[PDB]
């Protein structure tokens, strides 16, 4: 008796930026996020009457 | 130096003097932080590093 085939898988590598989900996001690589304490985005909405 | 009075004559003399070293010790203690010794070896990442 003998073997006929030894078959394995190759894992389908799907990263974040190839998927269409990144249309709902804005991707920035940020070197040292370990050093950040807080983030801040500051709006100023002037309302006409 | 001899002289002509009734004093006894003088035989020649010899002096033998012994001196020795003194040992002295010195010690100073330095502490170095474990993080400071460690991150001399950690790799460069970013300009803030």
């Amino acid at each position: 008796e003998a073997l006929l085939g030894v078959y394995t898988n190759v894992v389908e590598f799907v990263k974040f930026l190839e998927t269409a989900l990144a249309a709902a996001c804005v991707n920035t690589e940020f070197k040292d996020l370990r050093r950040m304490i807080d983030g801040k985005i500051q709006f100023k909405i002037s309302m006409p009457t | 130096i001899a002289h002509g009075d009734g004093r006894r004559p003088n035989k020649q003399r010899q002096y033998i003097v012994m001196k020795a070293c003194n040992k002295h010790h010195i010690g100073a203690e330095i502490e170095l932080a474990a993080a400071d010794i460690e991150l001399l070896f950690a790799e460069k990442e970013t300009p803030l590093d």
